[PDB]
RNA sequence: AGGA
C-alpha cells in the first residue's frame, strides 16, 4: 500500500499474532524494544498506609500494589506529575486510589484489585480502572484476612514508562522470528548428527519456501519478513501496543529532528 | 594475601554508580581475583610525592 | 608484628569486586559513596584556586 | 507467600490465576501440565510462576493477632 | 520434698509441653509446626 | 482514641503510663506491644 | 558475567525476582542498683549530661520508644534510657550507623528481675544489587 | 666521603626510582608554590609541570648517591640520561 | 560464628 506492510495472522483482546513485510529487521527490532519499554502506562506509584494488621509487610503489599494493571486508554491526556505545575499531585497528573479491607468473615477474607476505589477526579477519561480479566470479576488478589486484620491505604497512581520501573509494562511477552529456514545462514545450528532433524520446525516454515538444497548460497539477500506476537497485559489493548509503539518510536526520531533544528 | 608486588598496583580513578569497585578482567590474574565474591582494598596517596611513586 | 609492620590506616576503602569489559586496564571503577568518602589535600594554588573554590 | 502478580520474566499477569487452578485442581481434577494450559500460561515461565509457587500466606494466617 | 535447682529442658522432649502438642495447640502457642 | 501498648495474646489495648505495671487487664502475659504511630507512612510502588 | 559474575534481568528484579526482607531486633533493660537507683527509659534533652548521642531524639515518644510505623534512617534513637550518678546520662540506643528501614515491632515486657525489658525489630526490604551473591 | 666528579663511576643514566622522587618532588615544591623554571604552556597539574621541567633538564636538584661504604657520588638531574 |  505504502512502504512496510503488515498481514495480521491471529487478533484478540490480548494478543497479535502477524507479518511485518519490506521492513529492515533494526526497525522492526527498534519497534520490539519501544513496546516493552517506552510506551507510557498509568501504574500506582506512592501508597500512604493508615493501617495494616496483615502477615504481609507495609512494603511488600505496596509493591504488589504497583504491578496492579489499571486502564491507561487516555493516558495520552493525563500529564506527567514531573511536568505538571502543582506542589506534587493533582487530578491533571494522578488518579486517587483507595484501599479499606477487613476480615468481617470466620473464614479467609481477600482482598482483591477489584476493592480498589478511586476517589479522584477523572474528567470523564478512561483511567486508573482497575484491569479486570478474571472469568469470576475479581481480578488481582492482593492479600488475605482473617479476622481483626485491617487493610487501610491510599494509592497515587501516576503516568510512566517501563524505563522506570517494569510496572509501568505495557506488554508481556513479544514474540519475533524472521527467516525459519536458515536462508540468511545468520545461525550455526549445533548438532549430533543432524541439524535438519535436531533443529525443529517453526510454524514460520510454512509461512516462507524451503530453500531446495540444489540451489547456491544467496549472500544477495537481505532479512525482511517478521513474524511477531504482541501480548498485552491488558492496559492498553492490543492494537494500541502496536500503534502506540510505531507513534512513540516516529516522536522519538522526532525529538532528534527537532533538536536539531533548535540547534 | 599480597604474595607478589603485583597484588598492590596503581589504578586511575573512575567514578562510577552502584556499590562495587570495577576491575578490567585482564588485570583479574596478577591480583589472584575472581567475582564470586571477593573484596578488594583501596588506598588514596595524601602527597604530590606519593601520587609519584604510585604513578611512576 | 601487629602495630608497627602492620597499622590500620586512614584513607583506605574495601567494598566486593566485579569485573567491567569496558574499562581500561589501568582503572579501577570507584562507587560514587567511597569516593565522596575518601579525600586528597589539595594546596590552594594559583593554578587550582578557582576550581577548588568551587569544589569548596 | 501469596501469588506473585506477573510472571518475573515476561510480566503476564499472574495474580488472577491462583485460585482458579487451584480449582482446576480439586474440583476439576485436572493434572498441573493441563489445569496452567487451560488458564493459558503459555511460556515456561509463566508456568513456573504457578507451578512452583508455595502460598505460605495460608500458614501464616493461622496465628492470632 | 527438697528444691534442687532448674535443669533446663529440650524442646519436643518429654518433660516438655509441645511434644503432646497438636498442629491447632502450637498455632495458638505461637510456635511454628 | 489512643491504645499506647496492645497485648500479645488476647489482643486488647492497654493506654499505659510509667508506673501502672507491664501485664495485661483480663489476661495475664506481661508481654505487650505498641501499636503502630498516628502519622501515616508513605511508601513507593517500586 | 565473566569470572564467577552473573548478569540479572533488571525487568525481573522489578517484578520482585530475589528481593528479601531484613530484620534485626535492637534490644535493651532498665538495670537496678543495690539502692533501688534504676534506669529510665524516657525521652531526653540537654538537662546537665549534655552526654548524648546526634541521632534525632525527636523521633522518640514519652516512653523512650518510637512508634512502630517511623521510617528509620542515621543513628536515630531508636530506644532512649538514662543511668542516675551521685544528670540527664545518656544509655540511648541508636539505630545501626549503616543501616536504615522501619520499625517493624516494639515489645515492652518484663525481665525476670522484674525490670523494664524492650525489644525493637526494624525491617527493610532489601533488593537485588549490583555486588549482591547469588 | 664524597667522591670527585672526575672519579664518579655509577651509571651516567637515572634509575627509575631517581626520575619518581624527582617528580615527587619538584611536583611537591611546584604544588607548595614554589618557583618554576620553564613557561607552563597552559600546564596546571604540578606532575606535569614537574615532567615539563625534567623534560628541559631545568631542574635545579641533584641526586647524592651513597655507596655501601657510606662515600657518595652526585650527580644533577641536568647531567643524568633519561633513556627510561 | 562466617567470607576469598
Ligand atoms: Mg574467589
Ligand atoms: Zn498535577
Ligand atoms: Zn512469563
Ligand atoms: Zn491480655
Amino acid at each position: 500500500e505504502e512502504g512496510p506492510q503488515v498481514k495480521i495472522r491471529e487478533a484478540s483482546k490480548d494478543n497479535v499474532d502477524f507479518i511485518l513485510s519490506n521492513v529492515d529487521l533494526a526497525m522492526a527490532n527498534s519497534l520490539r524494544r519501544v513496546m516493552i519499554a517506552e510506551i507510557p502506562t498509568l501504574a500506582i506509584d506512592s501508597v500512604e498506609v493508615e493501617t495494616n494488621t496483615t502477615v504481609l509487610a507495609d512494603e511488600f503489599i505496596a509493591h504488589r500494589l504497583g504491578l496492579i494493571p489499571l486502564q491507561s486508554m487516555d493516558i495520552e491526556q493525563l500529564e506527567y506529575s514531573r511536568d505538571c505545575f502543582c506542589e506534587d499531585h493533582c487530578d491533571k497528573c494522578s488518579v486517587v486510589l483507595t484501599l479499606q479491607a477487613f476480615g468481617e468473615s470466620e473464614s479467609t477474607t481477600n482482598v482483591y484489585s477489584k476493592d480498589l476505589v478511586i476517589v479522584s477526579n477523572l474528567m470523564g477519561r478512561n483511567i486508573g480502572h482497575p484491569i479486570i480479566q478474571d472469568k469470576e470479576g475479581n481480578g488481582v488478589l492482593i492479600c488475605k484476612l482473617r479476622k481483626g486484620q485491617e487493610l487501610k491505604l491510599t494509592c497515587v497512581a501516576k503516568k510512566g514508562i517501563a524505563k522506570e520501573h517494569a510496572k509501568w509494562g505495557p506488554a508481556a511477552a513479544i514474540e519475533f522470528e524472521y527467516d525459519p529456514w536458515n536462508k540468511l545462514k545468520h545461525t550455526d545450528y549445533w548438532y549430533e548428527q543432524d541439524s535438519a532433524k535436531e533443529w525443529p520446525q517453526s510454524k514460520n516454515c510454512e509461512y516462507e519456501d524451503p530453500p531446495n538444497e540444489g540451489d547456491p548460497f544467496d549472500y544477495k539477500a537481505q532479512a525482511d519478513t517478521f513474524y511477531m506476537n504482541v501480548e498485552s497485559v491488558g492496559s492498553i489493548p492490543v492494537d494500541q501496543v502496536v500503534v502506540r509503539g510505531i507513534d512513540t518510536l516516529q516522536k522519538k526520531v522526532a525529538s532528534i529532528l527537532l533538536a536539531l533544528t533548535q540547534m | 594475601p599480597s604474595l607478589h608486588k603485583m597484588s598492590m598496583m596503581a589504578h586511575r580513578v573512575k567514578v562510577i554508580p552502584y556499590s562495587t569497585f570495577r576491575l578490567n578482567l585482564s588485570v583479574t590474574s596478577p591480583y589472584n581475583a575472581d567475582f564470586d565474591g571477593d573484596e578488594m582494598n583501596l588506598h588514596v596517596p595524601q602527597s604530590e610525592e606519593t601520587r609519584a611513586e604510585l604513578s611512576q | 608484628r601487629g602495630n608497627l609492620m602492620g597499622k590500620r590506616v586512614d584513607f583506605s576503602a574495601r567494598t566486593v569486586i566485579s569485573g567491567d569489559p569496558n574499562l581500561e586496564l589501568d582503572q579501577v571503577g570507584v562507587p560514587k559513596s567511597i569516593a565522596k568518602t575518601l579525600t586528597y589535600p589539595e594546596v590552594v594554588t594559583p593554578y587550582n584556586i578557582d576550581r577548588l573554590t568551587q569544589l569548596v | 507467600m501469596i501469588v506473585p502478580v506477573r510472571c518475573f520474566s515476561c510480566g503476564k499477569v499472574v495474580g488472577d490465576k491462583w485460585e482458579s487452578y487451584l480449582n482446576l485442581l480439586q474440583e476439576d481434577e485436572l493434572d498441573e501440565g493441563t489445569a496452567l494450559s487451560r488458564l493459558g500460561l503459555k511460556r515456561y515461565c509463566c508456568r513456573r510462576m504457578i507451578l512452583t509457587h508455595v502460598d505460605l500466606i495460608e500458614k501464616f494466617l493461622r496465628y492470632n493477632p | 520434698k527438697v528444691f534442687i535447682g532448674r535443669l533446663p529442658i529440650m524442646l519436643r522432649s518429654k518433660n516438655c509441653y509441645l511434644s503432646e502438642a497438636t498442629e491447632s495447640d502450637l498455632y495458638k502457642l505461637k510456635e511454628c509446626p | 482514641a489512643t491504645l499506647k501498648y496492645i497485648c500479645a495474646e488476647c489482643s486488647s489495648k492497654l493506654s499505659l503510663s510509667r508506673t501502672d505495671a507491664v501485664r495485661c487487664k483480663d489476661c495475664g502475659h506481661r508481654i505487650l506491644l505498641k501499636a503502630r504511630t498516628k502519622r501515616l507512612v508513605q511508601f513507593e510502588a517500586r | 558475567n565473566q569470572e564467577d559474575s552473573m548478569i540479572m534481568n533488571q525487568s525481573s528484579i522489578d517484578r520482585g525476582l530475589f528481593r528479601s526482607l531484613f530484620f534485626r531486633s535492637y534490644m535493651d533493660q532498665e538495670k537496678k542498683y543495690g539502692m533501688s537507683i534504676t534506669e529510665t527509659f524516657e525521652k531526653p534533652q540537654r538537662t546537665n549530661t549534655l552526654r548524648m548521642k546526634h541521632g534525632t531524639y525527636d523521633k522518640l515518644d514519652d516512653d523512650g520508644l518510637i512508634a512502630p510505623g517511623v521510617r528509620v534512617s542515621g543513628e536515630d534513637v531508636i530506644i532512649g534510657k538514662t543511668t542516675p550518678i551521685s544528670s540527664k546520662r545518656d544509655a540511648s540506643t541508636p539505630l545501626r550507623s549503616t543501616e536504615n528501614g522501619i520499625v517493624d515491632q516494639v515489645l515492652v515486657t518484663t525481665n525476670q528481675d522484674g525490670l523494664k525489658f524492650v525489644k525493637v525489630r526494624v525491617r527493610t526490604t532489601k533488593i537485588p544489587q549490583i555486588g549482591d551473591k547469588f | 666521603k664524597a667522591i670527585p666528579k672526575d672519579q664518579r663511576a655509577t651509571t651516567p643514566y637515572m634509575t627509575k626510582y631517581e626520575r619518581a622522587r624527582i617528580l615527587g618532588t619538584r611536583a611537591l615544591q611546584i604544588s607548595m608554590n614554589a618557583p618554576v623554571f620553564v613557561d607552563l604552556e597552559g600546564e596546571t597539574d604540578p606532575l606535569r609541570i614537574a615532567m615539563k621541567e625534567l623534560a628541559e633538564k631545568k631542574i635545579p636538584l641533584v641526586i647524592r648517591r651513597y655507596l655501601p661504604d657510606g662515600s657518595f657520588e652526585d650527580w644533577s638531574v641536568e647531567e643524568l640520561i633519561v633513556d627510561l
